[PDB]
């Protein structure tokens, strides 16, 4: 295959719960795509151009525990469901693509890639349908382009009686138009 | 169709 | 309120 991932752990539920109050995480960061947890429910932040960016149904208003104590949001989107911190040191950040094309990768928390066919700017279809059980928890991950660079951050699978057939995301223009407007 | 978010 | 935390992470290739 042409673009693969594998994921690392690094905190535990104590850890997260105790990180998670005192907003002070001294982890050595690395990687694209950060896996991220709050109280009830985990996601996913894709980091481009020295952006974390993930969905606000996710965060919703809140900071993100980092090496110098809790960081702001700096893009609160509520109506596009995206928001993001300032990247903290040691994240690899990613390019949006600026090919085109409708050929995508969607990166799941479980580290599959996963083959989406863009539909429209904000819906893709996927070529295999999966359990909707299988994309919980990947909200805020990159759909990509066969370069790997990011068309998007997944949002929301579509359905029908538990079975995901396609995906609403959020097109890395919308990052742009969020970066403007602020 | 369900709209799931995930 | 607490903080959205970095349980892990995904790396690509
Ligand atoms: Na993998
Ligand atoms: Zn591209």
């Amino acid at each position: 295959a042409p673009i693969t991932a594998y994921s690392q752990q690094t905190r535990g539920l104590l850890g997260c719960i105790i990180t998670s109050l005192t907003g002070r995480d001294k982890n050595q960061v690395d990687g694209e795509v950060q896996v991220l947890s709050t109280a009830t429910q985990s996601f996913l932040a894709t980091c481009v151009n020295g952006v974390c960016w993930t969905v606000y149904h996710g965060a919703g208003s809140k900071t993100l525990a980092g090496p110098k104590g809790p960081i702001t949001q700096m893009y609160t989107n509520v109506d596009q469901d995206l928001v993001g911190w300032p990247a903290p040191p040691g994240a690899r950040s990613m390019t949006p693509c600026t090919c085109g094309s409708s050929d995508l990768y969607l990166v799941t928390r479980h580290a599959d890639v996963i083959p989406v066919r863009r539909r429209g700017d904000s819906r893709g279809s996927l070529l295999s349908p999966r359990p909707v059980s299988y994309l919980k928890g990947s909200s805020g991950g990159p759909l990509l382009c066969p370069s790997g660079h990011v068309v998007g951050i997944f949002r929301a699978a579509v359905c029908t009686r538990g079975v995901a057939k396609a995906v609403d995301f959020i097109p890395v223009e919308s990052m742009e138009t969020t970066m403007r407007a602020s | 169709d369900d709209i799931v978010p995930c | 309120k607490g903080s959205v935390v970095i349980v892990g992470r995904i790396i690509l290739s």
